[PDB]
RNA sequence: CCAAAGAAGGUGUUAGCCCAUUGAGCCAUAAACCUGAGCGCCUCAUGAAGCGAGUAGCACUGUUUGGGAAUGCAGUGUCAAGUUGGCAGGUAUUUGUCUGCCAAAGUUAAAUACAGAGUAGGAAGACCGAUAGCGAACAAGUAGCGUGAGCGA
RNA sequence: AGACCUGAGUGUGGCAGGACUACCCGCCGAACUUAAGCAUAUUACUCAGCGGAGGAAAAGAAAACAACCGUGAUUCUCUCAGUGAGCGGCGAGCGAAGAGGGAACGAACUCGUUGCCGAAUCGGGUCUUACAAGGCCUUGAGUUGUGGCACAAAUAUC
């Protein structure tokens, strides 16, 4: 299958030939803005497969991420209390860098909707992620059967509430039952399961 | 929850000439500087303040309710408990009044009342009515305007049969099937004037059961 | 019922019963069990000896199901059987059968002369149990 | 055809008697057997992109006769050794094929 | 603390109370009854719209799984595809004439396969169709034997013969390795 | 004297009959909604091979969890298998079996929440009764105060 | 000359922008307090901050439990269980999961891949009472792949 030969090389990153390929594009891509829309994905077998078919309404943008830890945006690195919490440049976040490469897309673009991000190159500086869009009012889509659930309102920021690939591994979705059962459906609901006191009417 | 609690007081403290308790902060007001976040002030909190989660509604053993309203109704089958709880029970025929099943049959509320006369009944439901007063109390304000007297409740074997008595004042219709105390004795006091009708009054035995079955 | 709470006694005390000299005020004691080790000492190793330290081993993840052995005892064997099924029975003669794991019990111990002679349909059995029953005109029929 | 099991509660085959079914084929019963066409097509796109560079070293520990070095090497960089022994498994038959 | 009394582990440090401060975490049953007056009045109203489709769907007869519910019995979820084709019926068929279907279950004994085959049968002849296509087009005693097993001595033997299993072949072998 | 109506509001004092209510029913009706998927009409439809890669893992670090030689997650490094494959089976390692299941793409109604929301409605309460109850029964988040955030009768 | 790729300008059609925020969902995230001191711990994966949505949200269609005569999406209640689990200066304290009785439930589906097809697709005009799930037309998009058929609830496509 010509999708087989495609995809079995592309699973091969460190090969001379996709460490050429890609580090000339980690320069080219260097010298562009964050945000910039191609015609076309660099991987379109990894773009369909994540859902990316070509028709009207359907958008790919390339973001970059800055890389490393995270830095507490404390002053002067000075933070109070008690010393559990004295740490700075040592946390490590939680979302992923991939679910702020979704949110980047998130409110500077408002009309587009996203579905899924995918790697394309990484650096020792940045790193980049190229995220799948569409039109809550193109005629191509909502009269598509398949991808016309995008258009309701539900689905409005679905990136920002951590509902795409890249929101459900870090939310501790992809594990299901029991090795997450403390997280399920959210940890927030299962805490408030769990930590309610309960009155029963006849007690 | 916020009631008497949502203000800015703080303690003016010692140094000030004036009670330690806390203050309402601000100016140009007529409560500026007054008392706040306490039971003893104007408008503080109530002391503990009342929640929803007190208790309300007890479980009771399933047996003793039963036993209870067995009870109660060994106590309806006596004269002398139900002279003294308060049922006039002058011309009543007899204790267990009974009557016939036709009493279900009544349609129009005129002919059920010269029923109640005729078992003589029309005594009681005349201290019902005439025992109709306004309240004394806060009672009134809520919605509650009327006391009445309790009356000779009427048990009738099915649903069915109702009608012809709904509008009698203070007459209780009951079911047989489901016998709640808080209509046999209520108060707390036993011996209700009870009126069984024939096809119900032969139901005890085979719902409350009996010694050895 | 607030109007017998010792409170409703207390109006004109003024001390409401908690002393003149030392007084009620908040915490005396720290907050609940603190100070096990330290100014409770006394009561802690007078009224709970044991409640401090480790012991045994380990075991993570405990599920009660697969251990699970209700037991009853010989002595007990009357009412897991209906009357008339126990008025007659005897020692060779025709006896009913009684179920365990539908009657909600597992292991058939020891303890009692059995009163009434019983097929037993038992999970597991004990050794002085299984003499009994055996020896009485009973027997013993172990089922999964 | 698996054995039924003893009406006793224990040990060897313990448990209340019924009949056993044989296992019904399922569709995953696929992934035991082989793939004839990705092993084909796995085999191009290697042949296309030459070696890796983690795959260059082990190469090399074969030719001078380490192997439990060559056996180290790729645990520290996979992880596992059921990863490490299909990998110089896999190298000590790239040597084959070439001479 | 004062006496002999127990122990207090009441576990009631965080926030729950909705003190005017903080809102707490408290779940109240004061609306039960309201809604089991309606959970019923929303049982007869689909009753009266599903009119006259029994209200639920047919579902098997299941073993409870673990070694303390084996003697318990109750109702699964759907019917395998397998014991529907015993009875006949194709699955995505009896989907549609209220037959709850799932197609993972593993049908491991032949005794639990048939309480729910004749579960099926005895529903298909009560099935009333109405006719689909257009009204008149209608298209078609305990005893004992042995006197004495010494009952404990095999139970052991057999429970025994598990719990050693694994020291017994390890000396059976460690024994005959000598020479 | 009425009661299939006793209902609890009004009125110059305490009202079944002074009034309004209280109830079977009557007329009016954008679309949606519900009924032999309501019923006719024109066009329109219709009964061999593979299975998700900087992904899963792994190491370091940090975090979180009842999760313990590491439950989940993140950062960087490293980076799979798919030729009897992969993950899970709560003590790490290696090895043989055994049981379940097929990750890294998505949509999906009800049962569930309303802990200081809103809309148009209805029920009430062993509650407070003008220093109580919302701060607010009233031209109240008003008058008044502060440069301001805010305060507030 | 012209094409393609990459990237601009303008016209034409639309949308994101703020509000609300009780509940819900992502991130960020304390201290007072408890330990009779206090630093891990606790308070707490809470208050405060930032972002987002609905009439519910989230979850969900097994890379699930169990070790059984075996259960069978998700959610929720009772119970498991304030636990002879476990975590903890093993101190203060913390603390679940499967099973079971139930609520609900016509509950499931489509992409990618593979195999066979190969523009049958989409948009735009126009016509049929019609911005038809229609006919016609159309280098306009699209072959760097839209779409049709079958994958276990299966076991030929006209």
């Amino acid at each position: 299958g010509a999708f087989m030969y495609l995809n079995e090389l592309w699973k091969k990153k460190s090969s001379d030939v996709m460490r050429f390929i890609q580090r000339i594009r980690s320069w080219e891509f260097r010298h562009q803005h964050t945000v910039v829309r191609l015609r076309r994905p660099t991987r379109p077998e990894k773009a369909r497969m994540l859902g990316y078919k070509t028709k009207q309404g359907f958008c790919v943008f390339r973001v970059r991420v800055r890389r490393g830890g995270r830095k507490r945006p404390v002053h002067k690195g000075i933070t109070y209390g008690k010393p559990k919490t004295s740490g700075v440049l040592g946390m490590k976040l939680n979302k992923n860098n991939q679910a702020v490469a979704e949110q980047r897309l998130g409110k500077r673009f408002g009309n587009l909707r996203v579905l899924n991000s995918y790697w394309v190159n990484m650096d020792s500086t940045f790193k980049w992620y190229e995220v799948i869009a569409v039109d809550p009012m193109c005629k191509t889509i909502r009269r598509d059967p398949r991808i016309n659930w995008i258009v309701n309102s539900v689905h409005k920021h679905r990136e920002q509430r951590g509902l795409t690939s890249a929101g459900r591994k870090h939310r501790g979705l992809r594990h299901k039952g029991h090795k997450a059962s403390k997280l399920r459906p959210s940890y927030r609901a299962a805490w408030r399961r769990n930590n309610r006191i309960v009155f029963l009417r006849k007690r | 929850r916020l009631s008497g609690m949502n203000h800015s007081a703080h303690s003016w403290g010692t140094g000030r000439a004036v009670a330690r308790i806390p203050r309402i902060s601000g100016g140009g007001t007529s409560t500026s500087g007054a008392g706040a976040f306490g039971n003893m002030c104007r408008g503080g909190r109530m002391f503990a303040p009342t929640k929803i989660f007190r208790r309300w509604h007890r479980k009771i053993n399933l047996h003793q309710k039963r036993f209870a309203v067995v009870s109660a109704l060994a106590a309806s089958s006596v004269p002398s408990l139900v002279m003294s709880r308060g049922h006039r029970i002058d011309n009543v025929p007899e204790v267990p009044l009974v009557v016939e099943d036709s009493i279900q049959g009544y349609e129009k509320t005129k002919e059920a009342m010269a029923f109640l006369k005729a078992i003589a009944a029309i005594d009681d439901v005349n201290r019902v009515n005439d025992s109709r007063e306004i309240r004394a109390g806060r009672g009134k304000m809520r919605n509650r305007r009327y006391v009445a007297r309790r009356g000779p409740m009427l048990v009738m074997p099915n649903n069915k049969g109702t009608r012809a008595f709904r509008n009698i004042f203070g007459l209780d219709l009951a079911n047989v099937s489901a016998l709640n105390l808080l209509h046999l004795a209520p108060g707390g006091h036993v011996g209700r004037f009870v009126i069984w009708t024939k096809s119900a009054f032969e139901q005890l035995d085979k719902i409350f059961g009996t010694f050895t079955e | 019922p607030t109007r017998f709470k010792k409170c409703r006694h207390q109006r004109g005390s003024t001390f409401c019963g908690y002393g003149r000299v030392g007084k009620h005020r908040k915490h005396e004691s720290g907050r609940g069990n603190a100070g096990g080790m330290h100014h409770h000492r006394i009561n802690f190793d007078k009224y709970h000896p044991g409640y401090f330290g480790k012991l045994g081993m380990d075991h993570y993840h405990r599920k009660k199901n697969p251990m699970w052995k209700p037991t009853i005892n010989l002595n007990n064997l009357s009412r897991l059987i209906a009357a008339e099924e126990a008025a007659k029975a005897t020692k060779g003669g025709t006896l009913p059968v009684v179920d365990l794991q539908s009657s909600g019990y597992a292991k058939l111990l020891g303890n009692g002369h059995i009163q009434v002679p019983c097929i037993v349909k038992a999970r597991y059995v004990s050794k002085l149990a299984d003499k009994k029953i055996r020896k009485a005109g009973g027997a013993v029929v172990l089922q999964a | 055809a698996p054995t039924p099991r003893t009406g006793i509660i224990a040990g060897f085959n313990k448990g209340h008697v019924t009949t056993r079914r044989p296992r019904q084929p399922s569709p995953n019963d696929r992934f035991a057997v082989p793939h004839k066409h990705l092993r084909a097509v796995k085999a191009i796109i290697a042949d296309l992109v030459g070696l890796s560079p983690l795959e260059k070293r082990v190469q090399e520990f074969l030719r001078v006769g380490k192997e439990k070095r060559a056996l180290k090497y790729c645990k520290k960089r996979l992880g596992d050794f059921t990863a490490a022994k299909k990998k110089r498994a896999k190298m000590e038959e790239a040597l084959r094929h070439a001479t | 603390p004062k006496g002999n009394n127990a122990i207090p582990h009441v576990h009631q440090k965080k926030h729950w109370n909705p003190c005017s401060s903080q809102k707490g975490n408290v779940k109240v049953f004061l609306n039960q009854p309201a809604q089991k007056h309606r959970r019923r009045r929303l049982r007869l109203l689909k009753a009266k719209k599903v009119f006259p489709r029994p209200l639920k769907a047919l579902r098997p007869q299941v073993n409870c799984p673990t070694v303390r519910h084996n003697m318990k019995r109750r109702l699964g979820r759907g019917f395998s595809p397998a014991e529907l084709k015993a009875a006949g019926l194709n699955p995505q068929y009896a989907a549609t004439i209220g037959i709850r279907v799932d197609s993972r279950r593993k049908n491991k004994s032949e005794e639990g396969m048939n309480v729910n085959v004749q579960r099926l049968k005895t529903y298909m002849s009560k099935l009333v169709l109405f006719p689909m296509n257009h009204k008149k087009v209608q298209k078609g005693a305990v005893s004992a034997e042995e006197k004495s097993m010494c009952v404990y001595a095999f139970l052991k033997k057999n429970h025994s013969a598990v719990r050693f299993f694994g020291v017994r072949s390890a000396r059976a072998a460690r024994k005959e390795a000598a020479k």
